[PDB]
RNA sequence: UUAAUAUUUGUUUAAUGAAAAGUAUUUUAUUAUUAUAUUGUAUAGUAUUAUUAUAGUGUAUAGUUUUUUAAAAAUAUAAAAAUA
């Protein structure tokens, strides 16, 4: 898709559709392939960043934020890559809840890892919970033998 | 023996790209079959572990 | 103005006529533009003018707000 | 449609595209504006040992201390060629030199003043060049690394005589 | 002066001599033992006489038939191995601070 | 490539790429007026 | 239109090189 | 809006001085119209292979003949001052070569380190 | 095989009822000069010019889209009439 995009751009832009050899390379490096991150999508409307100075009482005298301790113990944690984890009132940890699939989500797209769930050793071996590829644990070769002739078996 | 053989033909017969060629001859294409062969005939000991180790 | 300078400042923290350009052939001249040095044409015209005792007809001297 | 007949594997797309990789030697040879993941894995591995070693915080990468940038101020790289045919036994005021083309005027004519001790520059006089191509003896198009031709100007006539 | 061209240019190739190939080049053991300033140093004695090294192969492909291949060419690969060693020993001292 | 076919280096003739009487003749006849220089124009201009 | 029809001072965009007008 | 400069975009210049892509240093603050992003290659490919077509009549970037190389600019150390003709704002951009002091050990080193004539044209020298 | 063929036949010539350019390629070379970053170079060819970015103190020895030769027939030329 993103190629093919490319392609009519630049055809559009600066290919003549001559022989020559600018149009030459062209058709060949068009085909190349960019860097793909996945961005999570952004919160205009709510900043989690914000609302570290919220649900807080202060000191009256210094006219500053009191650290209490219950609220940083009960604290939600939304993740997020430029400010890797916030802490947030729970009360509105509700609004997040995009973030937090996006974040458990393996930064991916799923038909480049898609063939794992595709066969069975992979289907066992591998966790799919909120689309994350993540590896399960595997004992090795030497440690299920010492376990089974432990277990006289 | 170019100069003969140019002298032995007709002045007549004409040929056009004797200074420039049609297409770009600066894209690297493959050689022929046979060369090729000649090639990997000749110069065997560009394969990996050629040498006789120990 | 009867320089022939447009902008006052060249920069926020200097005037644009005390602009002399170091590094050249020229050092602490003040810098010219082509309209600065037709007005000093124009000026050593009318100044030669005056000297040879004809009427001295300054260009610029009929020059007011509306051109 | 009879699709039971078939297994499972995906079909190549018809018309098949051409490798990424320019083949194009000549004097049009183009430089590719898209960046690849391999690009950004090799200049990470080449900075900081990657995936070894751990990664130097933002402050010292973004500094003026990070190895490539100190080694290349304090170990400079420049290739700085001569021609022999403008200045060999003849008393040329227009010698020219072939540098790399991440250089300028001002580079060039600090780099004769500093190391060299050519301080008498008049002008550098910058012209880009393609790299040198030819074909070896199987065929195989080689072409030589880019290089800028610049053209120095001195106040006096300088020569290098070659004893005869 | 001239002298900067001079040195530009070869010496041996200049009084018609056939330049000799040294003995050897920088090792790493020899460059952990050299201290930073001397380091580099010699790293600019190295790139003067890769400059020169280079000038003269790029005079004999300009001339490659009038003069044949380049005499003692070993000492580019030399002086690229000598600045390889010397940019190791850098790295490895950059990595501990 | 007619340059590379004559005026090149071949291993039967030498490099012909320095030589006035193999290049006097790229010049052209009729003696063009110079093109406009705008670095020159710049310099003399000196917008203010 | 078969009729005939019958010039930007500064292109370095809203404020770029020298000052231009009154401050504030 | 974009990120590069509006001289970079349209010179200020009478003559559309300054036009074209500039590459910046990592540690320069000053931003250059090169981007490698999938919406910003069209652009930068077309000031490859085409150029620029200014309103004075002449083309500024990629006149024709032979396509530049952007990646290979030297880094951007200013911008165009209508004054003069150019000025600097970034002075460590430009690289100043420096040698070393001189030394006891300095002067009696060598390029080579010592292992432990008539010119004849050859057609092959190993060594 | 068609084929001892069909169409072509070009090295300054009978030089032309004519001559002021732009644009995109191909190819590149130590140009000079004004003498402050980067960037693309010159001639020569090739393709194109409606849909205004080419017209003036007065126009390149300009001849490849211009082409050889000691016959009849065929064919073309009615600008090949001194016919009808």
């Amino acid at each position: 898709m993103f190629r093919v995009t490319g392609l009519q751009l630049k055809n559009p832009v600066v290919f003549k559709q001559g022989q020559g050899m600018f149009s030459h390379q062209l058709k060949r490096l068009l085909q190349k392939k960019s860097i793909h991150r996945y961005n999570w999508d952004p919160l205009p409307m709510y900043d989690p960043r914000k609302l570290v100075h919220a649900s807080r009482h202060m000191d009256v005298e210094t006219w500053r934020e009191v650290p209490d301790p219950h609220w940083d113990e009960r604290s939600y944690l939304v993740p997020d890559q430029m400010f890797y984890n916030i802490p947030v009132p729970p009360e509105y940890k509700d609004a997040y809840w995009w973030r937090e699939l996006q974040a458990r989500r393996v930064q991916c797209p799923v038909e480049w890892v898609s063939h794992r769930m595709y066969n069975k050793g992979d289907r066992q071996r591998y966790d799919f919970q909120d689309l994350a590829f993540r590896k399960k644990f595997e004992f090795s070769y030497e440690e299920v033998v010492k376990n089974a002739k432990d277990m006289r078996s | 023996r170019l100069e003969l053989l140019e002298s032995m033909r007709h002045p007549r017969e004409r040929d056009f790209y004797q200074d420039h060629t049609y297409h770009n001859q600066w894209l690297r294409r493959d050689l022929e079959k046979h060369q090729k062969q000649q090639l990997a005939a000749r110069y065997k000991y560009f394969a990996p572990d050629f040498e006789i180790s120990p | 103005r009867c320089i022939g300078i447009t902008k006052p400042f060249y920069n926020k923290t200097t005037l644009r006529a005390q602009c002399w350009h170091d590094r050249g052939l020229q050092v602490g001249t003040l810098v010219f533009s082509q309209a600065m040095r037709d007005a000093l044409m124009d000026l050593e015209r009318a100044v030669r003018r005056k000297e040879l005792g004809l009427e001295p007809n300054y260009v610029w001297d009929r020059w007011g707000p509306v051109g | 449609w009879r699709t039971w007949e078939y297994q499972h594997t995906r079909p190549d797309p018809r018309p098949f595209p051409d490798p990424p990789v320019n083949d194009y030697f000549g004097r049009s040879r183009i430089w590719n504006p898209i960046a690849c993941k391999l690009g950004y894995v090799r200049k990470k591995a080449d900075e900081w040992g990657w995936p070894n070693k751990p990664p130097p915080p933002t402050g010292l990468r973004y500094s003026q201390e990070f190895f490539p940038f100190f080694f290349e101020r304090y170990f400079p790289d420049a290739e700085v060629r001569l021609l022999l045919d403008s200045v060999l036994n003849n008393e040329t005021k227009r010698p020219v030199f072939q540098i790399p083309c991440s250089m300028s005027k001002v580079e060039l004519v600090n780099y004769l003043k500093n190391i060299y001790g050519i301080d008498n520059v008049v002008r550098v006089e910058v012209r880009n060049r393609r790299g040198r191509r030819y074909k070896n003896e199987v065929g195989e198009i080689k072409m030589m690394d880019d290089y800028k031709v610049a053209v120095v100007e001195l106040d006096t006539p300088v020569s290098v005589e070659l004893k005869q | 002066s001239a002298a900067a061209f001079y040195e530009f240019v070869d010496n041996n190739f200049l009084n018609n001599k056939r330049p000799p190939v040294p003995g050897g080049s920088w090792t790493v053991e020899v460059l952990r033992n050299k201290s930073l300033a001397d380091l580099q140093h010699i790293w600019f004695l190295l790139l003067k006489e890769r400059n020169m090294l280079k000038s003269m192969k790029e005079h004999y492909l300009r001339h490659q038939e009038e003069l044949g291949a380049m005499p003692a060419p070993s000492r580019l690969k030399m002086i690229d191995e000598s600045m390889r060693n010397i940019k190791r020993v850098v790295k490895e001292r950059d990595e501990e601070a | 490539c007619s340059m590379r076919v004559s005026i090149y280096s071949r291993p039967g003739k030498v490099s012909r790429l320095n030589n006035a009487d193999a290049t006097w003749h790229n010049r052209s006849r009729k003696e063009k007026p110079p093109d406009f220089d705008p670095s020159a124009f710049r310099r003399r201009y000196r917008d203010s | 239109g078969v009729w005939n029809d019958v010039q930007n001072p500064h292109p370095g965009g809203d404020d770029f090189g020298p000052p231009r007008g009154p401050p504030k | 809006k974009n990120s590069w400069p509006e001289w970079m975009d349209n010179g200020a210049d009478g003559t559309g001085y300054g036009i074209g892509l500039h590459r910046t240093h990592p540690l320069s603050r000053l931003r250059g119209n090169l981007k490698r992003s999938p919406s910003h290659v069209p652009r930068v490919l077309g000031m490859m292979i085409q150029g620029v077509w200014h309103k004075s009549g002449v083309k500024l970037y990629f006149r024709g003949g032979k396509p530049p190389n952007p990646s290979v600019h030297p880094y951007l150390t200013g911008e165009p001052c209508p004054l003069y003709g150019w000025k600097v704002t970034d002075e460590s951009v430009i690289r100043q070569f420096n040698m070393p002091s001189i030394d006891g050990t300095n002067f009696r080193y060598k390029p080579y380190v010592a292992l432990q004539k008539p010119l004849a044209k050859r057609l092959f020298f190993w060594r």
